[PDB]
RNA sequence: GCACAAUCAUAGCACAUAAAAACGUUAGGUCAAGGUGUAGCUUAUGGGUUGGAAAGAAAUGGGCUACAUUUUCUACAUAA
């Protein structure tokens, strides 16, 4: 299984964001310039709110991978911080060190 | 600005490659839009979480072959061995409201 | 006693190809720890004076990047703990190499390139002029 | 021929051997393809298609199914330098995105009729 | 049944050859090391601990197999593939009056699965304006073309190409770069008389 | 005149390395490279030695035989040049209709490669004397009644070329 | 306003960038 | 108090190895990293791909050798062919040693697609550096 | 032997800082980072979609702006 319900749902709201993510390229193109009249962009405005509402990015949710924790995850190491700890002073991550300065 | 300034502007932009004609800043999102990757197709962003899927069946297939020994499956296990014996399990489907 | 005869067998031919020549051959050598770093610009001090290379090395500057993080779980954010990454570079600066020498050195070092550190090659390829520059008119 | 798969099988048999240094372990896994190919470039295995700058840069080849004088130019000159500056893109990906721009707009005839535009 | 084999420290000799026991990168096995090392913080009343199962010891990496003899045993192989710099290029008053383009292109390594870099596809183009053919109004024309690549204290043009995917497509669109460039700064336009 | 520059050598991808293996022979105090130095595992004697490689064949191939028999936990390619040598193998034919695609599948991949014959009889089919020659070879390679019935299938059914 | 003509395929032509 | 990586002192007869003894501010001061790759440097990137690939590796060679394995595993990441050390105890027959190493090189390499080194060294008991 | 100390880090000393501070008290906080014994759900206290998660009668903790002339604006390293 996965970690969490959220986590597995997050997974699908990746995987449809991949899926169309060519498709809202290709639409925002309409809608974000200024040269093409307004009226076939009133038009796009429709047609992308007409697509599935996982398929923007935007509900794309930064978990952590081992914990699937929603806050206090490095995007780095994309782990939460206790679990980053956890395993720092175990050792098993090279370079991580305790900053004494 | 003159006009042999411009014009050595628009000929050095055809040249780059870049935007001849003058264009307002708004209109050069749509050009940022194809030079730069889109945030759903990267790969740090569609593949940030591994298939945990994959990682469950592999280690339950090679427990039930007899190469892992899973000392947490184990222990939930027995738990649940010793949790039947003393008389309260799971119930069936369909029988716990009702029945 | 025992010695293995005729173990020399290699296949080197030689192209009428003219090999490239390069200006400068940077490497920069990014690690944690320092000792690592000491004997891997003694094993390239050692396997250059070899080839005649002439290697001017220097240190570059240090980066050490530093983050906060809780350290309770739930609810404690007065108390911190804070960690530390060193990165610590070598520059090896190699002058006055051929295509083949670059070659065989780079690869050398790279066979026998440590675990814990990394290392980034900036060429300083060398050309006179391309055939449309020589002396055209339009 | 089977047979001739059959007598390299027995040549192979002849051949192979464990392991006797590291060298060795090292040799077969790069003509095997394991080990990398030193020196290590970061393009080794990725020709894309064998094409050239002209193929990636030069895109106007594709905009000829468009009014040269009207808006569509201007707006497809900006996807042209877009498309010409990602790196992360090959051809034949922005070869559609033309295609799926042109037979949108191909398709959508009513309304740049109605922009009050004439655009074919 | 147990048994206990004796390690090679009983049968080294101390005239064999080092790199034919640690010819290539090996985890410091301590059966095959003779030399009796002690890694570790010491107690205080005890002493750093020995090598047999010493974790700090498979913690460092090794240079067992780079000894110098080691060294010098594998660089006196490697003069087969290696050609000769030529003397005649010594100094750079000469390098740069033959070869004038220098092309800086960076080539970074890294341990694991992938390869791929992206920062591997910048390629910069250094060329001295001062070893061309340009005339007086051709020099003034590159330089407002140009814009600020070509520094007038060091009289040195630099482009720096990113647009091309491939090393070598970034390469060839440089060099067209250049003879774009070379061509237009002598094209004399209508706009040009005002 | 006056530059130099010389010609370059083309080697191949582990001309290198066999140079620098040559430059170091067989060790005398150490164990073959096959077997682990650790003395707990290095073979006392030529029957250990027989065993211990026997040992860890047996586990390789058991892995080989598990990545065989899931190759779905394996599909996911990290590697860049995509190393075909680690990717799972399948021993399923691709078409399981068309008698000429199952045919050319079972040929390579004993039993099955029979019964496919008999499935493309059963169907009318006339066969060339292409995949009759790779059939025949197929039971020729691993396999005395059964050969009398395959080889009169190689003549009483269709003129199979001498040559094959 | 005014745009001034570019000769795009006769410099690709030239400089082998067709 | 800090509960990090620290083990708690006992009555004075529970034997602790060099790793343990020393608390989480001796990390590359007196102990060293127990896995060494590039992630983990400034100018560097994957730092989270080796990471679950180290941690899946810390389950599965636990699970693969259970009570014969005597302190962590050391995780060497070198030019695309990843190495892995282990002090094991002598409770297993060699052959099946040598089994469980040659099913693992051949599982791993083709799980991760790239090669795997795992190289073994047998001691008769945990190495105890403190009081025991 | 564990604490203290020394040593280590702030790339030279000393200093300072940082780091460390055992055994335990507060049945202190965390079943909501994560796994968990016990006790409870299985056509639901489980799994999905859509819409809302206000607002201030009133009190209070901590920060920012100031209540000016050692001030405000302008160009500006600080003589306007
Ligand atoms: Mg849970
Ligand atoms: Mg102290
Ligand atoms: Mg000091
Ligand atoms: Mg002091
Ligand atoms: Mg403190
Ligand atoms: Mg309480
Ligand atoms: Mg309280
Ligand atoms: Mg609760
Ligand atoms: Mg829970």
């Amino acid at each position: 299984y996965y970690v969490d319900w959220k986590m597995l749902r997050d997974v699908k709201r990746r995987k449809m964001a991949y899926e169309y993510a060519d498709e809202r390229l290709r639409i925002n193109s309409l809608r974000k310039n200024t040269i093409l009249p307004k009226d076939l962009q009133e038009v796009a405005d429709e047609e992308i709110a007409s697509l599935p509402r996982d398929s923007c990015p935007v509900r794309i949710r930064n978990r952590c991978v081992m914990t699937s924790r929603p806050r206090g995850v490095k995007r780095r190491w994309r782990l939460s911080r206790i679990v980053f700890r956890h395993l720092a002073d175990h050792g098993q991550l090279s370079g991580v060190q305790r900053a004494m300065w | 600005l003159s006009e042999y300034a411009v014009r050595m502007s628009r000929l050095s932009a055809r040249l780059f490659g870049e935007v001849a004609r003058p264009t307002d800043s708004k209109s050069m999102k749509v050009v940022k839009l194809f030079s730069e990757q889109p945030l759903a197709k990267r790969k740090e962003t569609y593949d940030w979480y591994p298939n945990h899927n994959t990682y469950f069946a592999l280690m339950g297939t090679l427990r039930f072959l007899g190469l892992y020994r899973d000392e947490h499956q184990d222990f939930r296990d027995e738990q649940l061995r010793l949790k039947k014996l003393r008389g309260k399990g799971k119930p069936r489907k369909g029988e716990g409201k009702r029945a | 006693v025992d010695v293995p005869k005729d173990m020399t067998k290699p296949e080197i031919t030689i192209s009428d190809e003219p090999d490239t020549l390069y200006k400068r051959l940077s490497v920069l050598v990014k690690g944690h720890d320092k000792a690592v770093l000491d004997s891997y610009e003694y094993f390239a001090v050692l396997a250059a004076k070899e080839l005649g290379i002439s290697i001017k090395v220097h240190e570059p500057p240090r980066k050490i990047e530093r983050f906060t993080l809780l350290k309770s779980v739930h609810i404690f954010k007065k108390h911190r703990v804070q960690y530390e990454m060193r990165t610590l570079y070598r520059c090896l600066e190699l002058e006055h190499l051929t295509g083949s020498t670059a070659d065989v050195y780079l690869e050398y070092i790279q066979r026998n390139l440590p675990e814990g550190v990394a290392m980034e090659v900036t060429k300083t390829k060398l050309e006179q002029l391309p055939e449309h520059i020589r002396k055209p008119i339009w | 021929s089977l047979w001739d798969i059959e007598f390299a099988k027995q040549l192979a048999a002849v051949t192979e051997r464990p392991f006797q240094n590291g060298f060795e372990e090292m040799i077969q896994w790069t003509k095997e393809g394991k080990l990398w190919e030193f020196p290590i470039n970061n393009e080794a295995g990725f020709d894309d298609d064998g094409s050239e700058f002209h193929e990636h840069i030069f895109l106007d080849k594709y905009l000829q199914d468009f009014p040269k004088q009207g808006p569509i130019r201007h707006f497809m000159e900006l996807v042209t330098c877009g498309l010409s500056k990602n790196p992360y893109l090959s051809v034949k990906q922005k070869v559609e995105h033309i295609e799926w721009f042109r037979n949108y707009f191909n398709e959508k005839r009513v309304i740049l009729k109605e922009s009050g535009i004439q655009l074919n | 049944r147990r048994k206990a084999l004796p390690p090679r420290t009983e049968k080294m000799a101390v005239d064999q050859d080092w790199p034919s026991v640690y010819p290539v990168a090996a985890p410091f096995k301590p059966s095959a090391v003779p030399l009796p090392v002690r890694m570790g913080y010491p107690v205080k009343r005890g002493v750093p601990m020995a090598k047999e199962g010493n974790l700090e010891l498979l913690k460092i990496p090794n240079f067992l197999h780079l000894t110098p003899v080691a060294i010098k045993r594998h660089c006196e192989a490697l003069k087969d593939f290696c050609t000769e710099w030529p003397a005649a290029l010594d100094s750079d008053e000469k390098c740069e009056k033959h070869f004038p383009i220098e092309i800086d292109t960076a080539d970074y390594v890294s341990a694991g699965p992938s390869i791929r870099n992206p920062k591997a596809r910048v390629v910069t183009l250094r060329v001295k304006l001062s070893s061309l053919n340009l005339d007086d109004h051709a020099k003034k024309k590159l330089i407002k073309l140009v814009g600020d690549r070509y520094c007038k204290s060091t009289d040195v043009l630099t482009i720096k190409t990113d647009r091309c995917p491939l090393k070598r497509q970034n390469y060839d669109y440089a060099v067209y770069l250049l003879t774009v460039l070379y061509h237009e700064s002598w094209k004399t336009e209508e706009w040009e008389k005002k | 005149e006056e530059v130099v520059i010389p010609k370059k050598k083309t080697w191949d991808k582990v001309a290198i390395l066999q140079a620098l293996a040559s430059t170091v022979h067989r060790d005398s105090t150490a164990a073959p490279y096959v077997f682990q130095d650790d003395p707990y595992l290095i073979p006392t004697s030529s029957v250990e030695s027989h065993s211990f490689l026997l040992a860890k064949k047996s586990g390789e191939n058991a892995a080989k035989f598990i990545i065989n028999s899931y190759p779905k936990y394996f599909q996911k390619d990290i590697a860049e040049p995509h190393i075909p040598c680690l990717m799972p193998e399948y021993f399923e034919p691709q078409i399981e209709d068309v008698s000429e695609a199952a045919l050319q599948e079972r040929i390579k991949l004993n039993y099955n490669f029979q019964q496919r014959e008999q499935s493309e009889e059963l169907e009318e089919a006339t066969e060339a004397d292409n995949e009759k020659s790779k059939t025949k070879a197929g039971h020729h390679l691993g396999v005395t009644w059964r050969t009398k019935n395959n080889a009169e299938r190689i003549f009483a059914l269709m003129p199979e070329k001498n040559a094959h | 306003a005014a745009a001034a003509a570019a000769a795009a395929a006769a410099a690709a032509a030239a400089a082998a960038a067709a | 108090k800090n509960r990090a990586a620290r083990v708690r002192v006992s009555k004075g007869d529970k034997p602790v190895t060099y790793e343990e003894a020393h608390a989480p501010h001796y990390i590359a001061h007196r102990k060293g990293w127990l896995s060494l790759h590039t992630g983990n440097l400034d100018g560097e990137d994957h730092a989270a791909e080796r990471t679950v690939e180290d941690v899946f590796l810390r389950k599965f060679m636990l699970g693969t050798f259970p009570g014969c394995l005597a302190d962590q595993l050391v995780l060497k990441r070198r030019a695309n062919q990843l190495e892995i050390c282990a002090l094991v105890l002598r409770q297993l027959p060699p052959h099946k040693f040598y089994f469980l190493v040659g099913y693992s090189e051949t599982l791993l390499s083709h799980f991760y697609k790239c090669p795997v080194h795992l190289h073994l060294q047998t001691v008769p008991s945990k190495v105890v550096y403190k009081y025991i």
